């Protein structure tokens, strides 16, 4: 019941989902030897686009930060209860994934805008075994997909995506891949970064930022 | 009735015995108590024959259907769990009579050492478990004889075969010392059950075999 | 505009649920002497379009994966309950069949956007039994045809479903309905495949997956 | 800009036409032993013939999944009836009512109208003396009393003319079989669902005649 | 009350006494206690008078609905099931005095031998239910009687007809050690009444052949 | 109370009594027990006077309701069915003390021979219903002394006059062995009332036939 | 059961006892009672089994939670709260027979004099809780014992390792006086757990250091 033809808003929809994406900072994460590294443009000091979501499973977005903001919140919740149900080695990044791409597609169908954001969700093995790390891109309709090496999320991804197709290189440490990711990115500055990682040799919870000092050191 | 349950170096072994009554009536003589839940877990159940029924049927739909949904079965400690909860779930009802306590036999195929890999639980009423370390456990009126019985028989167990002579045993001085556990009907030919797990999974041990053990443990007592 | 042609919005509907399922990867099933056959185009590793549903009965679907997937997990849900109320032999791949074609036409009717999807839901005898394989195919309205031979869903259909009608042969053991299966599929490459079976001599749960260097010795 | 209401509702009924027209045509005819149900039906699975009740038969054309949710939510009616009252007190006459009421509600609140048409059937019970009573509910609500046959589906009229020429009160069952199935052809021995309101067994009259019994009668 | 069923080879029988009390007093002459559920099951129901009719009356609807939706019976399995349930839905009443327990009889057309595919299956006040292996049951007041002489003649049941005649004696004895059942009465001329399953289906074994039997009986003892 | 209710070739009749009490005290010496709730059913109701006036009001609005909406009574076995409900409905009440009991006596039209198409029903508190075939049935605190009248003086039943002496008789004997029945006041000139029901309907027995009976009766036995 | 807590110069030492009781009957040989529901506190819970374990679970899942949502562990002072309310929660079955009562120990990180960010807390079943600031606590049926033990024994704590060895005495005398608290088992060598929060965070006392003071301090007894 309305007049603008369905498929003709449905693609006003999606232009707009799509300019809402590229006007936002770019963030980039990719495997390295130790696990996963998450570097994004962030100049305020509050406000953050990377997140721990549980023990192995991290957390990046790009787009409008209150909407991405309360899916962080939305996935944590998730996990802690499902953890607490079964175990903790039950909740994996996988599981995660799934959820945020078919609420956010119920929800864009439903609603009245639909979340100008983009997801990565990643994760790495526990402590003492050996696996790949796993890098999961969502985006704004529910489309879910399986990326081998590197995930780059909003603003214009062409060219950092295509530094990092040249630069990548599998099982370099910490201080190549952070190399790497920011050079890809500026396609900067110490300040106004956020940085961190999945780090696969702790014991129980991987995630880490690497802030201030330590990381000037290391650029 | 009576279920015992001993861990052998690569396995565990679980037997019960077939009796079940209506006070000093004596009501079934083949009841079977040890069922396999899953390819690695066998469950023995003492107490209300219907809730015993109920929730060892229940609980391998549970852990099945989570094994179909998410393809890849829980953990040893995940099962622990759910049976726990289902167990603390009755309790109500088992303050009303209808008590249901459940003994869990498994082979984790995560654990590091194969030759220790066998794993015993037991619950009370309330749900709490306990992780058995000292080689063996059972459950029902004739629990205490059968635990009292493996204490001292439980050097002798080496290997498969020995644990299951071991077990059989043990079912035998529980039903020789309470009225309430059935022992080896050699008239009508009704032996205790058993299951075995190992690497390999669990199968329930033939009745040809439990008929010699039991044959050979009479036979040592005239 | 406000006051339109309902049979116009109806007929611009079913055209988008057509280029849906035009625009997918293709599968097929077929009958063969142990039971049937499933052989996907499917690149990743982690999502699936074939699945065990019952017992004897699979299922296999091409479309929009959230939604195939969905329906996949309401399936598996109307089962088991079934099963614990009556039995297990009670479950039939008929029923079920008609559960979800019932589901998606209301469904259809009173959502927003048509499900882009296709299914197969497939059934063989029990063991030690002798019985046809049934399939049937529901389609994205709720329509339902019962299949003697072959589905094919998803894609460009009309090739891969002439060149099974050359090489279809009943009673085609496991490798030659296999081959006729890529082949007509092809209409590839070890890498990127999934395929199953309802093996019809299995004891009880008939479905079972066919991967890695057992798959490469098989082609 | 808005259109019209009585228009709409043209163009609803011109699309019922429609769907009621691109279907599979059924027969139901009296004859000497009660009715005789002959639908033209491929599939093995799929049918268009049900048993309702004890004396109770029930035959449609259109859309299965719709015609296939009535014969459900009929079987539904009347074993909660029975169960209540008793198996004597369902009627046919009392189910083809209910449906025509349903439908008719259902269409004005609803969506898209049951492409659906109805035929209830009944006949007397045991050791006792009555005619057979055919209805036919269409997709509307409306229902008509028929005295001899029904058809329903696809092109109506030439199947009831040849039917108009070789129907026979008290017609055996192999005659009702020939006149029914060559009134429908207006075929071959696969693909057809044929079923009887025997009044002449003692409870339950609804009986299916499939196989090499019913090639041997064709 | 008391309502015995017994197999046979290639078949099962089950009949039931007429009489129903309120105390002391004898209130029914010619109640019918067996039921025809459907074409390969009857079902006896011991207890209170109402509960037992309306029992056997909506378990007759229920299978035959099921019947009618799927266009096929369920297998014995789920008729035991769905009769189970029942019984345990009358638990709470059952408490408060209303209590009935129902023996269900059934021959299964799936069973691979055709000579023992007959059935017995006896229920409790819980719902737990048991497949009755020794060839014979009963229920009701008479239950321990009638059991205990079924026990000595049933090496004498070698066909449909013998095994009739077994049933009616073991109802005899039921009445004539017990005050609540009813015994053949030759004054009024009302004799148990009893059904026979075979491969054919249930039919109502006609009057005058329970009649003969038990005058046979009668002249027997005097 | 006391209503007795017995047939006769070709019809039923049905009478009680008239008097009321509270404890030992005399309440009501004209109070109208037996209804005629339809064209061929009357219904006589025992127990608490306000549950019965209800119970046979609320019937009757039934009986003719189901009749309006389907422009065709319920079969008698219909009406024995709802009446059964009702009583059923007042199970909880009647353990409180408001007991009501029913008996039914209607002429089934549909029935194949008009001889013995008379019908008495009797009901007890929990709703379980028993068609009567001795041919005579009551109800109340005076129904054994009724009943056992009735089954010496029934071979003198042969029409719907014989029938009826036998029922004031029956009543009379009630009311000569119980306290709480009231017999024939011939001081005040109150009687039992009576309903006959035969192919034709229900019509009420005219007060004189009944003071002419009851006077018969009164002289033979002084 | 019984767990004792002593603050030390720079740091707090917290140790429970290993058995665990039905009743007379000893049945568990090696429970732990202290865990480390975070990296300053640790959580000894006294009494019923299941009670005490959910407890210590949840309370260390909800002080993550927050510290997840919020990126800043709670203070001392709202851990305490929390458990408070836990506790609090549990009153209705502490009445019924399920009572845990809690002892709370941590590292106040954000004190001012590092030498006394020390913090032992105790609770009633009404959630009530109170500050300790004599130095030491315990809780359980020898909790007597042990106080009476550390009131004269705590003069010699001065660093981290004499804290341990007074609180292993403690436990040794609870346990030599009450008979529900078990001491430690050279024979299967068994011994109380402990743990250990000081500045660095908590960890646990590995066994062998608690089996030399149990040792050193049974040789000092005999």
């Amino acid at each position: 019941p309305y007049f603008i033809s369905p498929e003709q808003a449905m693609r006003e929809r999606s232009e707009l989902a799509r300019k809402g994406i590229a006007r936002a900072k770019s963030v980039v994460a990719l495997a390295y030897a130790g696990g996963v590294l998450f570097v994004a443009e962030n100049p305020s000091r509050s406000l953050q686009k990377i997140s721990e979501l549980y023990d192995r499973v991290g957390f990046a977005a790009a787009g409008k930060f209150n909407e991405f903001d309360n899916l962080r919140r939305g996935g944590i919740q998730f996990a802690d209860t499902r953890g607490y149900a079964y175990d903790r080695r039950d909740v994996t990044g996988r599981q995660l994934a799934n959820v945020y791409a078919q609420t956010l597609g119920t929800i864009f169908t439903e609603q009245a805008k639909p979340y100008e954001v983009e997801l990565c969700v990643a994760e790495v093995a526990h402590y003492g075994e050996t696996k790949r790390p796993e890098l999961y891109r969502i985006t704004y309709d529910g489309s879910i997909a399986d990326e081998p090496h590197f995930v780059v999320m909003g603003g214009t991804t062409e060219p950092i995506a295509n530094a990092l197709k040249e630069s990548y290189a599998e099982n370099a440490s910490l201080t190549d891949a952070l190399r790497i990711a920011v050079a890809a990115l500026r396609a900067l500055g110490v300040a106004s970064l956020e940085v961190a990682v999945l780090d696969a040799n702790r014991p129980r919870r991987a995630f880490r930022r690497i802030t201030g000092s330590a990381l000037q050191a290391l650029l | 009735t009576t279920i015992v349950a001993l861990k052998y170096p690569g396995g565990v072994v679980m037997a019960g015995d077939r009796r079940s009554t209506q006070g000093n009536m004596i009501s079934g003589r083949d009841v079977r108590k040890v069922y396999i839940t899953d390819d690695y877990t066998a469950t023995g159940i003492a107490g209300t024959a219907a809730v015993a029924v109920e929730f060892a049927r229940l609980y391998a739909v549970e852990l099945e259907h989570y094994e179909k949904l998410e393809g890849v079965p829980l953990t040893f400690a995940g099962k622990i769990n759910r049976l726990a909860i289902m167990v603390r779930g009755n309790l109500a009802a088992a303050m009303q009579g209808l008590l249901a306590l459940p003994l869990l036999a498994g082979y984790d195929i995560h654990a590091s050492d194969p030759q220790s890999a066998g794993r015993i639980v037991s619950f009370d009423a309330a749900g709490g478990w306990n992780i058995e370390e000292e080689g063996y456990q059972a459950v029902g009126s004739g629990s205490l004889f059968a635990k009292s019985s493996m204490k001292k028989l439980y050097s002798q167990v080496t290997d498969g075969d020995s644990g299951l002579r071991v077990a059989v045993e043990a079912l035998y001085d529980a039903a020789d010392d309470d009225s309430a556990t059935g022992g080896p009907d050699l008239v009508r030919g009704i032996f205790p059950t058993a299951v075995i797990i190992d690497a390999d999974g669990a199968v329930d041990v033939p009745e040809s075999r439990i008929a010699e053990l039991a044959r050979a443990i009479i036979e040592s007592r005239s």
